[PDB]
This record gives C-alpha cells, sequence and structure tokens, in this order.
RNA sequence: AGCAGAGUGGCGCAGCGGAAGCGUGCUGGGCCCAUAACCCAGAGGUCGAUGGAUCGAAACCAUCCUCUGCUACCA
RNA sequence: AGCGUGUGCCUACCCUACGCCGGCAGGCGCGGGUAACCCGUUGAACCCCAUUCGUGAUGGGGAUCGGGGAUUGCAAUUAUUCCCCAUGAACGAGGAAUUCCCAGUAAGUGCGGGUCAUAAGCUUGCGUUGAUUAAGUCCCUGCCCUUUGUACACACCGCCCG
RNA sequence: ACACCAUGG
C-alpha cells in the first residue's frame, strides 16, 4: 500500500483516527467510529464461523516472506465487514462462479467484502430481434 | 407563461395613486388592486388593511379565500 | 416604502432582495427551508422582512451563524455532513464545498472501485431500481433491416 | 471553351427581403384476428463556396466551383 | 365513520393502554384482552375556520444523488423497511387512437383483510363528501328471432380464376 | 337518390 497523503500523513484519517490506533482499538471502542449497519452487525456480534476466516486472514501474513503479500484466502463469505486488521492482505471473493481477487486498502475499512467482486457482466447491446417492436411480425 | 414584473413595495407615485383611487372603485379586492397598478398582490393586502385602519374604505366581507371592501358605503 | 438597493451578492451566489429572507437565502446551496428558518430564528432577526430590508449589520450575523452553526446551538442531527468520513467533523457544507465534497465522495468510491463507483462511472442507477423500463435516454432502435 | 437552366432534409423540389417547409424515402406508433392501403409523430439543413450592399437574406450584386440540355467541335 | 382483525397445535410470531426516556424513527417499565368486556366513545382523511405566499418551473412538482441515525433477521452490498439535513430533473393539461360509467352511481377521500420475521404504488371489502348528462336509437361494434341466397361445411380468417 | 372496403400457416 503506497497511500501517502489521504489516510495517515497529511489531509485525512478514518473519521479522524489513524490506522495504527485502529490496530489496537477494541471492537467495542471501534464500533463507535463505524456507521449504523456495521455497528448493529457487531452489536448483534454473531461472528459465528465468520471467525476462522480471521484465523486464515491472520496466520497467512506471518507465513509470508517480508516485503511481499499474503497469497489468497479464497471464500464464499460475501457479507464480511472490513475490520482494520484485514488491511494489506489479499482475498479471493467468490461471485457465484469465480474467486475474483482483491488487495485490501485502508480506504475499504467498514465496507462489505462482497462490494468488490460483481456478480454479472456489464452489458453491451446487440441488435434488436424479431419480437422487439409491433412493426415486426410476419413470416410465410 | 409570461412576465409580470410587479413591485414588492410602493414608491411615492404609486403610493399617492393608491390613496387617489379610494372614492373611484365600487369593488375593492386585492386582485383588482393588483391589476390596476403593478403590485406584488401580497403588498395589496397590507395596503388595503392600512387603508381600512384609516377609515378610508369599508369592509363588506372577510373570509380566508376572499376579502371585499367598498367606498365609504355611499353612491 | 424605502425603495433601497435589493440585489444581494452573498458568498459566491446572487440573492434577490425582492423575496422574504427565509425563502431568499435558500438560493444558496446547502441551505434549504428547514435550515434557513432555524438560522434566522437563532439570529433573532424578524421573519416578515423582504431580503432587501436588511442592512449590512444583519446579513453578516446571518452568514456567520450560517457557517458556524454548532457555536450558536444548532444541533448535530440537523447538519448536512455529519461524522465527516475522513475527518470526524460535523458541518453544514454550504456553497462551493458542496460540489467539492460530492465529487470527492464519488472519486473516493471509484478509487477503491467499489460497486457504487462503478455504477457512477457507467452512468447507471446507483440505488436498487429496475433499469429495464425507466431512465430511457437514448434513441429508438429500428427492427426492420 | 461558350450559351441557357439549376445548386435548399438520403432523393425530387417550393420558397417576388421581417426569413426551414412540401412530395418521396427512413424509423416508431395507430387502425385490424393479421398483412397491404390508410392515419399520426419523430429523425435528418455550411440554403454550393467566398466577399459586398441592405436595419436586416437562402433570395439582390460580383468572383469562383459543381451538375443538366443544346451548338461550338476547336494545330 | 363503517366493514374488520387480534396471543399459532407442527410453526413460537398477536392487538395494544399508560408512566418514563429521545427532535425523530425508536427504547425501557408495568397492565388489559382467546374479546359487544381491552386497544376503543376506533378524537381517520378530504371537508370547515384563520395566517404566509402572488402567476415567477415560484414556497407548484418531488425524480435523481451525497452524509448521518434506528428496527426486523442467521445475513441488508445490487441501497429490505423507517427517520433526519442537503441536492431540486421532466412536467404549464397532453398527436393519431381508445377505456369505464345512470343515483348515494362517476369522481375526490381516508380505513381494514389478503401476502406479512420485515413491508403496498396491488387486489379484496368499508364508510365519508357527492355532480354534469339520459329516460333514447340501431349509425358504429356485436347479439337474438323470421324470410331469403349460397359453387361454403376445416363453415367468409371459406371457396376460387387467369 | 350508392366515396373507398384487396388478401388469408
Ligand atoms: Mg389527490
Ligand atoms: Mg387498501
Ligand atoms: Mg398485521
Ligand atoms: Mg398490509
Ligand atoms: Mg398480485
Ligand atoms: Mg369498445
Ligand atoms: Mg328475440
Ligand atoms: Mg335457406
Ligand atoms: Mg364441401
Ligand atoms: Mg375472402
Ligand atoms: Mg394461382
Ligand atoms: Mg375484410
Ligand atoms: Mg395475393
Ligand atoms: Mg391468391
Ligand atoms: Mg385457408
Amino acid at each position: 500500500v503506497e497511500q501517502k497523503k489521504k489516510r495517515t500523513f497529511r489531509k485525512f484519517t478514518y473519521r479522524g483516527v489513524d490506522l495504527d490506533q485502529l490496530l489496537d482499538m477494541s471492537y467495542e471502542q471501534l464500533m463507535q467510529l463505524y456507521s449504523a449497519r456495521q455497528r448493529r452487525r457487531l452489536s448483534r456480534g454473531l461472528r459465528r464461523k465468520q471467525h476462522s476466516l480471521l484465523k486464515r486472514l491472520r496466520k497467512a501474513k506471518k507465513e509470508a516472506p517480508p516485503m511481499e503479500k499474503p497469497e489468497v484466502v479464497k471464500t464464499h463469505l460475501r457479507d464480511m465487514i472490513i475490520l482494520p486488521e484485514m488491511v494489506g492482505s489479499m482475498v479471493g471473493v467468490y461471485n457465484g462462479k469465480t474467486f475474483n481477487q482483491v488487495e485490501i486498502k485502508p480506504e475499504m475499512i467498514g465496507h462489505y467484502l462482497g462490494e468488490f467482486s460483481i456478480t454479472y457482466k456489464p452489458v453491451k447491446h446487440g441488435r434488436p430481434g424479431i419480437g422487439a417492436t409491433h412493426s415486426s411480425r410476419f413470416i410465410p | 407563461r409570461d412576465k409580470l414584473n410587479n413591485l414588492v413595495l410602493f414608491d411615492k407615485a404609486t403610493y399617492d395613486k393608491l390613496c387617489k383611487e379610494v372614492p373611484n372603485y365600487k369593488l375593492i379586492t386585492p386582485a383588482v388592486v393588483s391589476e390596476r397598478l403593478k403590485i406584488r398582490g401580497s403588498l395589496a393586502r397590507a395596503a388595503l388593511q392600512e387603508l381600512l385602519s384609516k377609515g378610508l374604505i369599508k369592509l363588506v366581507s372577510k373570509h380566508r379565500a376572499q376579502v371585499i371592501y367598498t367606498r365609504n358605503t355611499k353612491g | 416604502p424605502e425603495k433601497f438597493q435589493h440585489i444581494l451578492r452573498v458568498l459566491n451566489t446572487n440573492i434577490d432582495g425582492r423575496r422574504k429572507i427565509a425563502f431568499a437565502i435558500t438560493a444558496i446551496k446547502g441551505v434549504g427551508r428547514r435550515y434557513a428558518h432555524v438560522v434566522l430564528r437563532k439570529a433573532d432577526i424578524d421573519l416578515t422582512k423582504r431580503a432587501g430590508e436588511l442592512t449590512e449589520d444583519e446579513v453578516e450575523r446571518v452568514i456567520t451563524i450560517m457557517q458556524n452553526p454548532r457555536q450558536y446551538k444548532i444541533p448535530d442531527w440537523f447538519l448536512n455532513r455529519q461524522k465527516d468520513v475522513k475527518d470526524g467533523k460535523y458541518s453544514q457544507v454550504l456553497a462551493n464545498g458542496l460540489d467539492n465534497k460530492l465529487r470527492e465522495d464519488l472519486e473516493r468510491l471509484k478509487k477503491i472501485r467499489a460497486h457504487r463507483g462503478l455504477r457512477h462511472f457507467w452512468g447507471l442507477r446507483v440505488r436498487g431500481q429496475h433499469t429495464k423500463t425507466t431512465g430511457r435516454r437514448g434513441r429508438t432502435v429500428g427492427v426492420s433491416k
């Protein structure tokens, strides 16, 4: 991550707090910076076996040689919020057929992991076919 | 539509003409006073309430959607 | 009464002194009706005046209350940028900082290339509305070859 | 090269200074059980180019260019 | 106002009073109802009575979009629904065509049931305000009965000539 | 005292 004027140094940091404190802030203290949905999610707190994904997000950034990035923790879990711990690691987020990869940046904190691999192709249109207008009907 | 450039408040010419019309008009309503001069129509209400205070016009009816005055109950 | 100068040039926008204040200052962006009424009540000035009937010692107070609201006890649930995403401030962004904040928010979204930024890039609908039978900007397509 | 006519919507054209439409073609609607006919709306303009007069033009004047008919037919 | 619904067997959820807290959505605390018994005397909307606006795409209209706060749920991103500040598009009565309607009816207006952990621009019922126009005809679109004609019977969307 | 009204997987 080469972000250098808008997150840590200079202009801005996440709601006025810098990432280095977001790495020690307890979840109860952190959910007061988050928006309503992410706060409600952690207040219900039903992290289930959404835990264990944190155990392979972590423990994959320590098997990785320094000056490089963890490889891929590919998953179906589209509804994960992005805790500041997950900053830096690479993830493969399933879209229904494919694990499209994402390199987590400190700007995605508090979005959903599903909000970074789309489920369909952005359409370019063809040419209208036989039923496309009432001007079209007849064949022998 | 159109362009009706009315006056938001009086100037001296219109202000004297508003007092020189009192004996002339049998029916006085804000809309008629809006059409005679170039008045913003919400200033005509205040002008007529002021004229009424000075006994210069006589109130014949007041309602939410309509007000009517006449010249000094004469002629 | 008192045909005095009416056209106002408040910060980066033209107000017409021919209207009432509470509906004249809404010409500025970021200032609606519900905001302008409160900004005028806190400033203790009257509310039946045309916007031209304000001498230079009222307009200044009105704008300095309009720009620093939390100083004059305007609440937080009432401001148009709350918990500012990158600085934690509470503010009303008023006239030109509004377009800058909007473009900065769209560019932030497109940078990480989230989904909202991709719908903003392709000029499509960003909320969850159907686009099969609405929007309809282009031209008619001919079916006969 | 010369005379005469014309240059305007994809195409045929109207438009005697207060200034862009007609007929056809094109695309979509209507009518009908359905197709043609018929009805409606839409799209598409450097009024050939360049200067000038005029308060103002596509129109008038001058130069040039491009099509068509007819003679000239010309080392 | 009127028609209704209300604690569910598998199935786990119902309708709410009143006190407090919060701008708001909403939260906490204690009661009633298996119901002409409690919500409920169902303080509904349009309508009625007074303010401000003034013919200006305006204080008409509320699309599109930014930022924040709640609730349901195992989970809300491709925004479930709700609340708040802001942005403020088309639209100035609609071409050729074409639908429904005779009296407590058309139209305006709100309220219940259905689906419903969450939730109506739908539909199914209820009230409330309440007109103009007709008391006819067979012209148009069709229907019924009789007489008549037919080269049709897969029945005129038929058959059939060069 | 009669405008136009062609055709059918
Ligand atoms: Mg209505
Ligand atoms: Mg209903
Ligand atoms: Mg219910
Ligand atoms: Mg319902
Ligand atoms: Mg349905
Ligand atoms: Mg019919
Ligand atoms: Mg019969
Ligand atoms: Mg017979
Ligand atoms: Mg036979
Ligand atoms: Mg036939
Ligand atoms: Mg044959
Ligand atoms: Mg026929
Ligand atoms: Mg034939
Ligand atoms: Mg034949
Ligand atoms: Mg046949």
